[PDB]
DNA sequence: AAGTACTTGA
RNA sequence: AGGA
DNA sequence: TCAAGTACTTTTTCCGG
């Protein structure tokens, strides 16, 4: 069924960005913690809390 | 306060050294240190002690 | 970016 | 060095 | 004795080499 509303449609020019979910994403459950302060460590590379 | 803190304590006579998990050894592989900056820092004063006691 | 505390000449 |  | 500069102090949202 048509739309009671007509579309503006047509192209544009769009970018890629260098920002993706997948590298993004991050999780943890207990794991690596540092020497000193015997707290969790940093960052998702690290498997940080 | 007489108990806790006298004023003749603010002048250090004797002083307390921290055990290794106040300066831990970030001991990167099996033969190589990596000791922590209060470790050297206590050895530097350790050092000058010495020569200021023999000195006198 | 705005203070507390301390010291300096009238 | 970047992201909200 | 008190104005004015001095020493000198201190903070500032959140999350890869």
């Amino acid at each position: 069924k048509k739309l009671m509303a007509q579309i503006f449609f047509g192209p544009t020019y769009y970018q890629r960005l260098r920002h993706m979910v997948d590298d993004k994403i991050h999780a943890r459950a207990r794991g690596p913690m540092q020497v000193l302060t015997r707290q969790p460590v940093e960052g998702r590379s690290r498997d940080g809390g | 306060n007489e108990v806790f803190s006298r004023p003749e304590w603010m002048i250090l006579t004797c002083l307390p050294v921290p055990p290794p998990p106040v300066r831990p050894s970030i001991s990167f592989n099996e033969s190589q240190r990596g000791e922590d900056d209060l470790t050297f820092k206590l050895a530097d004063i350790l050092k000058a002690n010495i020569s200021l006691e023999t000195l006198e």
